[PDB]
RNA sequence: GGAAGCUGGAAGACGGAAUCGUUAUUAAGCGCCAGGUAGUCCUGGACACUGAAUCC
RNA sequence: UUUUUUUUUUUUUUU
RNA sequence: CGUAGCUGUAGAUGAAUGCUAAUUAUAGAGUAU
RNA sequence: UUUUUUUUUU
């Protein structure tokens, strides 16, 4: 559940998966399916929806209606059942890597808190220093940073288990 | 033209012309 | 190894048996055209030409057999065979 | 996405006529000389009636028909594969019309005299 | 409601919408409106500027029956599809008799039966009775009490050709039959003048005697004197012979007498003339690759004649194509039947109108949080076109 | 020798073991022709687009 | 452009 | 220009493309099943 | 992945 299969003959996208407001929620480009993320245990997993095409003439809503519509109805249905049973909410106890978050290593040849990211094909580098803010707070700087511009171009990225 | 990319390149590029030729296999 | 083509040569036998009938319209797909591909020399191409003459829908779905419409048939595809 | 034409809608086979509204592309061509071969004949007036068998319609339609139409048809498309770039092939209906003009074959649609031209 | 009145949504009871539409909702409404959570919830529709245009020609016309008033129909070209989820409501409301059919199509690519016939018209056994099983429905009460003439009981085919057309079909044959025993008369220079005109007095006599006893048309025997126009129930009995020849004449019988107004309202008209999915021996070389055009077979073909509005004098038709079924391209509107003088061409919602959309999906509980200082940022991205703002919004958080 | 129609029951879902190395418009995919003085390659030369990740 | 359109993008050039 | 976006089919347990009575093109000559 | 036209339908 939690592998990113790469087609071969497929389009490249630059965001494959857009976060959403919603902490429970995903959209996928890639299979132009809806997903939702929940921490379970231990591990990231993920229910999938359908957005293929194949009944009452009546109101076109529900049943057997191949409608790209039909996976948005289908998730908001489902999160409410989350919370007002209150199955699985809790906080996600497993960890990402030994650097915190991911994305984040710490450098080698001297003391510093590296925080790589790409935006619009660019990136940037140095980021906030260590020694001179210590091992406390510039290692709280250094998160703060990917949290807060993933929350502007709605970039999802996946947790791995190790 | 032996291989599959440059042989199926042939039947697109007369597609592009205003001619029909199969696809399906190859 | 080499007992299985005289294994899978019963399989072309069995054809044999299942022939002296104008056409097997039992299938397996719900198809017309795509049943009608399961016999010998017929394909996608020669599939499709037997049903022009049927005057029918692509995807129709296999009508009751009768015997008047077994004629029909039958007839169309020697036509087709021929090339 | 996969259109027929290209992106300008590319119509490199088909040929218009002056009178009347109907096109057909060239493949069709062949086999309408063929089976008007009994006006054609008689228009300008053994050796010179070969191909009189041919005017059979069910023949056409035989095993033996298909590659007759087939060996006259070389589909000008293909050619040699060192034709690339600015060296691609033209519409090959110049050629066409000529004959089909010259010939005085007369239309499906309604019976006139030469009007066919390219486009 | 008028002028001052623009752009805004109109609430609409759910249970009253379905009895009023009992087909289906207008247009691809249906996908937006199973997006809302709440069950009870009402449904709105804009109301656009192109339909105050509209609205105001009817009113007129209604009045005038009691040449001003416009004698045809119109087009919608370019939301063409949205207006048509608020002009059929209001009309039938008002004691019009209004045919509706939003997927003309259905009866096209689906599974049916087809049978040659020397007319050179297809039939549809099958698709022909659902077509007025849907339309009695909700017009049901008001095709009994309407009386029927005399004066067009019984002038049509089995497949709905006219005996005048119908019976063309079979001259060449009869031109042969006669030339063959003209011998007789033929073999008994007297003037050479009168000879000549004598023998081809002859012709005429036979040709008028031949044309009345070898054609037998149906003259809907069944029903000798009928009574009303609703009450032929034997159609909807037998299927395999009257199925095409009943749903013809009620076609010709509304166009004669006038006693209600009528409304006809085909959508999506740009998918009958491209070839249907149905396959046959009938191709001009490689025209269709074996295919039956869609124009020519029966169903589609009723609906795929504008130029015969002018024989509606109890209302008109009217047409609209917004979806990408097909590229528009071109589309020359001259050569087929509408003038240039009724396109309707309607253009993306203004500004002041896309406010309003977003604030509507507000009150449904749709989106999450759509801050107004991104109210005018999604603008430029969607261009303010329905199709792009409604997915881009639904996709993400909106806002 | 190249390509195409028709026909189609040639041998393959084995192995998460192991050997060839990439210093980011790198890697992975896809598309085009210039020369080889008639045609005549899955290699070599040469241009362009999508373009992720890691402790190197 | 409210009688205007009816639409994907390349490897030399408006000196 | 290709994988486009978009949009119909079967949300393939069955998409492997070689074998050949038979023709398309270059060349003086590439033929026989 | 495929559009009508030179006229004979109340």
């Amino acid at each position: 559940r939690q592998e990113f299969f790469w087609p071969e003959k497929a389009r490249r996208t630059r965001v494959p998966l857009y976060q959403n407001s919603r902490p429970n929620l995903v959209y996928d480009q890639r299979f132009r399916r809806f997903m939702c993320m929940w921490y379970a245990n231990g591990v990231q997993v993920f229910r999938p929806f359908s957005c293929r095409g194949r009944l009452p003439d009546g109101l076109g809503i529900g049943r057997g209606s191949g409608t790209w519509e039909r996976a948005r109805a289908k998730a908001v249905v489902l999160l409410k059942q989350l919370q007002r049973q209150g199955h699985l909410d809790r906080l996600a106890k497993p960890d990402v890597t030994r650097s915190g978050v991911r994305g984040v290593y710490f450098d080698t040849e001297e003391k510093l808190w590296v925080a790589t990211w790409n935006e619009h094909g660019l990136r940037r580098f140095k980021a906030f220093p260590t020694m001179e803010m210590g091992f406390d707070a510039a290692y709280q700087a250094a998160v703060a940073v990917r949290r807060q511009k993933l929350r502007e171009n709605y970039i999802f990225s996946m947790q791995r288990n190790r | 033209c032996m291989n599959k990319k440059n042989r199926l390149a042939l039947r697109k590029r007369r597609r592009r012309m205003g001619e029909r030729v199969s696809l399906r296999y190859r | 190894r080499q007992a299985k083509k005289q294994t899978k040569l019963a399989a072309k036998n069995a054809r044999k048996m299942k022939e002296s009938k104008g056409l097997l319209l039992e299938g397996k797909k719900t198809a017309l055209c795509m049943n009608l591909m399961q016999n010998t020399g017929i394909a996608w191409y020669r599939s499709l030409q037997v049903c022009k003459h049927l005057e029918m829908h692509r995807r129709a779905p296999v009508p009751r057999v009768t015997a008047g419409f077994r004629e029909k048939v039958t007839q169309a595809v020697a036509v087709v065979k021929l090339g | 996405a996969r259109r027929v034409g290209g992106i300008g809608r590319r119509c490199f086979l088909t040929l218009h006529c002056s009178a009347c509204s109907f096109f057909f592309q060239t493949s069709d061509a062949i086999k309408l000389i063929l089976t008007q071969q009994h006006h054609i004949l008689r228009k300008k007036g053994a050796s010179k009636f070969s191909l009189l068998p041919l005017a059979d319609a069910s023949l056409l339609l035989k095993r033996r028909g298909a590659l007759v139409l087939r060996s006259l048809h070389g589909d000008p498309l293909v050619g040699s594969r060192r034709q690339r770039g600015e060296f691609a092939p033209q519409a090959p209906t110049a050629e066409m019309a000529k004959m089909l003009n010259k010939s005085c074959v007369p239309c499906p649609r309604c019976k006139r005299e030469g009007r066919w031209e390219e486009g | 409601v008028g002028v001052e009145d623009v752009g805004r949504f109109r609430l609409f009871d759910r249970h009253r919408l379905v009895e009023l539409l009992p087909e289906g909702l207008a247009g691809e409404l249906s996908r937006d409106v199973e997006m809302i959570p709440s069950a009870t919830s009402p449904i709105g529709v804009m109301l656009r500027k192109a339909t105050l245009e509209l609205q105001m020609q009817l009113e007129l016309f209604a009045r005038v029956h009691a040449l001003a008033a416009v004698q045809r129909g119109f087009l919608l070209d370019g939301g063409k599809s949205c207006v048509l989820n608020y002009l059929i409501p209001w009309a039938r409301e008002n004691n019009w008799l209004v045919v509706y059919e939003p997927l003309p199509s259905r009866y096209a690519r689906e599974i049916g039966d087809i049978k040659r016939s020397s007319a050179g018209v297809y039939i549809q056994s099958s698709f022909s009775q659902e077509f007025l099983e849907r339309l009695g429905r909700f017009n049901r009460r008001l095709l009994e009490e309407l009386p029927v003439a005399r004066r067009c009981y019984g002038q049509a085919a089995l497949d709905g050709v006219h005996r005048l057309y119908a019976e063309r079909s079979y001259h060449s044959l009869l031109e042969k039959a006669l030339e063959k025993d003209l011998d007789e008369i033929r073999e008994q220079l007297d003037s050479q003048l009168r000879e000549e005109i004598l023998l081809a007095r002859e012709r005429l006599a036979l040709w008028h005697t031949y044309r009345r006893e070898v054609s037998i048309p149906s003259m809907k025997s069944r029903l000798p004197n009928p009574a009303s126009v609703w009450e032929i129930a034997e159609f909807g009995l037998q299927n395999e012979a009257f199925a095409t020849q009943a749903l013809y004449e009620v076609w010709e019988q509304l166009k004669k007498q006038t006693q209600l107004n009528v409304l006809i309202a085909v959508d999506e008209w740009n998918e009958c003339f491209p070839v249907s999915e149905y396959v046959s021996m009938r191709y001009e070389g490689t025209r269709f690759n074996g295919h039956i055009p869609a124009f020519h077979l029966s169903t589609p073909r009723l609906l795929s004649r504008f130029d015969d509005a002018q024989q509606f004098q109890r209302g008109l038709k009217i047409c609209a194509t917004s979806w990408r079924r097909s590229n528009r391209r071109d589309y020359r509107p001259d050569l087929l039947g509408v003038r240039q003088e009724e396109i309707r061409t309607v253009r993306n919602f203004s500004p002041l109108e896309f406010a309003n959309f977003v604030a509507y999906y507000h009150k449904k509980k749709i989106l999450h949080e759509f801050p107004r200082e991104k109210l005018d940022y999604f603008y430029m991205l969607s261009g303010g076109n329905g199709f792009q703002a409604r997915r881009l919004l639904a996709s993400l958080y909106g806002g």
